[PDB]
């Protein structure tokens, strides 16, 4: 049970490795690019409205 | 990183919620790793003993 | 606003201002701004909205040489349950502190759903203490808030490893959170309880934990309050 | 002693014996609280101890001395269950837990000192090993109480 | 795991006799196979030891614990270290004329590292 407790602990650590610089950064980049695309589209529409 | 060309605004909410939630899940997995490490340590000293 | 202004500078009396459904007043201000047939700004709102709110929330304050003071506490609905809303973003940097509403606490069949995390006031420094409110106010407020927060952290941790792994501060925060949520949070529909009732109920509910279980308490306070 | 001997005695009538057990229980109900031994029972059940002269006062120790072991040292088992549970799991020494486990160490120490037959359990409950493992702690007070209990197990060999 | 209720043993004469005396030994009547085998350092070949190890560890779904003499375990320390599965649990124990070396136990060695 100790051995398995180590292996599973490693699994948890692996998740921590994926939830650190991987998932978090991916979500950050996705949110940023989506924010830029949406704000730019709104800027274009606002330009059409201004015209 | 990962970029999606076509986005609405709801997708931003789903990604943001999934991000915060995966963050909380990361915290849970971290504390769980701490406790499991302590337990496995005690079980290790007990194993040598 | 002029009505509150007349009872302060002239009539010289204590006044309190309350605005309801500021979101409808924002949409109304949107139609009124569109009445000038101007191209609207981001998300259909005037760019002068900062000044529009700046001529509104600036009607509150204390006047030098005048006994009568006017205080204002507006209310606004955040769009689509989002804090990114132009209304929330406008009143955010302008007004001092913000009182939010937790949709979880309202949908759980409980009393007033103000999230303890989000609840804050900038004048809280001048509204408490001996001679103002009570000497048991600030410290016990921070202690109860910390109890609710750590109680939530323990709520998530116990939702992970179970209740068999509950630690000292963890279980203490569990009881403190359950209590603060089902009691401290519970006020009433028309019910108004005195500040003394608040300090007493606070010390009594926080009494569930030991004397050393609260690191948010001062020694002088603990010796002159707990009884 | 009269209620104890009468409860240990026999009776032909059902009403006499039933009223005997009821009266003995009624006496033992408020007799245990004088000197409240139930006061510590609340701390054990709530698993939270404090600063009180419960194990410090010899009189209080003599009052609950007879209630220390009922069935297979039930009260003693309930006494060691808290420290053992504060050992195998959790076992984070800061503030509360430390002074509580230390108080439990001194109390269980006064108990083993009082009850010579209370040693046989500590070895089979894993309490000898947890007490010996309590020799090295973060706090000098916890280590002092734990070393006191170590010398206590060392008191009779 | 749930099927694992029997104990297999590979150890010297004294150990085998003691363990079998305790009542841990069992012979499957249908398969005519046994859960105990007396071992000799000089006579038993390494290939048979590795064979028995692999068979008891992977070929059987009913093995819960495998007992092994330290002296015997040293001969197949490679295969022992190679075993990383939680089941069967690995416990190195001493034998006659061969006291228990902590560092000799492959699993316990693994645990020792990173301590």
């Amino acid at each position: 049970a100790f051995i398995i407790l180590d292996e599973v602990i490693k699994v948890t650590n692996r998740r921590v490795n994926a939830i650190e610089h991987v998932i978090i950064p991916r979500t950050e980049n996705t949110i940023a690019y989506i924010n830029s695309e949406l704000d730019e589209l709104d800027r274009e529409e606002f330009y059409r409205l201004k015209k | 990183n990962r970029e999606q060309v076509f986005p609405t605004r709801m997708t931003l909410g789903l990604m943001k919620t999934k991000l915060k939630g995966a963050n909380q899940g990361y915290s849970l997995l971290k504390r769980k790793s701490e406790a499991l490490t302590k337990r496995f340590r005690d079980i290790t000293k007990r194993i040598d003993d | 606003l002029t009505t509150a202004e007349y009872l302060a500078y002239q009539t010289e009396r204590h006044v309190l201002t309350i605005l309801t459904d500021m979101s409808s007043y924002a949409d109304a201000l949107r139609e009124v701004s569109a009445a000038r047939e101007e191209v609207p700004g981001r998300r259909g709102y005037p760019g002068y909205m900062y000044t529009d709110l700046s001529t509104i929330y600036e009607r509150a304050g204390r006047v030098e040489g005048r006994n009568g003071s006017i205080t204002q506490i507006p209310i606004l609905t955040m769009p689509n349950d989002d804090i990114t809303h132009p209304i929330p973003d406008l009143t955010g940097y302008i007004t001092e502190g913000q009182i939010f509403v937790d949709r979880q606490l309202h949908n759980k069949g409980i009393y007033p759903p103000i999230n303890v995390l989000p609840s804050l006031s900038r004048l809280m420094k001048s509204a408490i203490g001996e001679g103002m409110t009570r000497k048991d106010h600030g410290d016990v407020s921070n202690q109860l808030y910390a109890k609710y927060a750590i109680g939530k952290d323990a709520a998530a941790m116990k939702a992970v490893v179970g209740e068999e792994a509950l630690s000292i501060e963890d279980k203490l925060s569990l009881e403190f959170l359950e209590k603060f949520e089902k009691t401290f949070i519970t006020q009433g529909a028309y019910e108004d309880r005195t500040v003394f009732e608040s300090l007493d109920q606070a010390w009594s509910l926080l009494r569930i934990y030991p004397k050393e279980m609260l690191n948010r308490i001062s020694p002088k306070i603990l010796d002159e309050f707990y009884d | 002693p009269t209620v104890q001997s009468l409860s240990e005695r026999k009776y032909s009538d059902e009403e006499l014996r039933q009223d005997i057990s009821n009266l003995k229980e009624i006496l033992e109900n408020e007799y245990q609280e004088l000197t409240s031994f139930d006061e510590y029972v609340a701390e054990l059940d709530s698993k939270l101890l404090c600063w009180s002269p419960p194990h410090v006062d010899n009189g209080f120790w003599s009052d609950n001395i007879d209630e220390f072991k009922k069935d297979n040292y039930k009260i003693f088992r309930q006494l060691i269950e808290l420290l053992q549970a504060k050992v195998r799991n959790g076992d984070v020494n800061a503030k509360q837990e430390k002074i509580i486990i230390q108080v439990a160490l001194n109390d269980i120490t006064h108990v083993v000192e009082l009850l010579p037959e209370s040693i046989d359990v500590l070895d089979k409950t894993g309490g000898k090993a947890d007490i010996m493992e309590l020799l090295n702690h973060s706090d000098s007070r916890v280590k002092y109480e734990a070393l006191k209990a170590t010398q206590a197990i060392i008191g009779y060999t | 795991a749930e099927k694992r209720t029997l104990i297999a043993v590979i150890a010297d004469e004294d150990t085998t006799t003691g363990l079998l005396l305790a009542g841990i030994g069992q012979i499957t009547p249908e398969t005519q196979e046994k859960n105990f085998f007396v071992y000799q350092e000089g006579k038993t070949t390494k290939e048979e030891i590795t064979d028995k190890f692999n068979h008891f560890t992977e070929e059987r779904d009913d093995i819960a614990i495998l007992l092994i003499n330290q002296h015997i375990a040293e001969n197949i320390r490679a295969r022992v270290d190679s075993f990383t599965n939680a089941f069967p649990a690995i416990l190195e124990i001493p034998s006659k004329d061969h006291p228990y070396d902590p560092e000799k136990d492959s699993v316990l060695k693994r645990v020792r590292k990173l301590f």
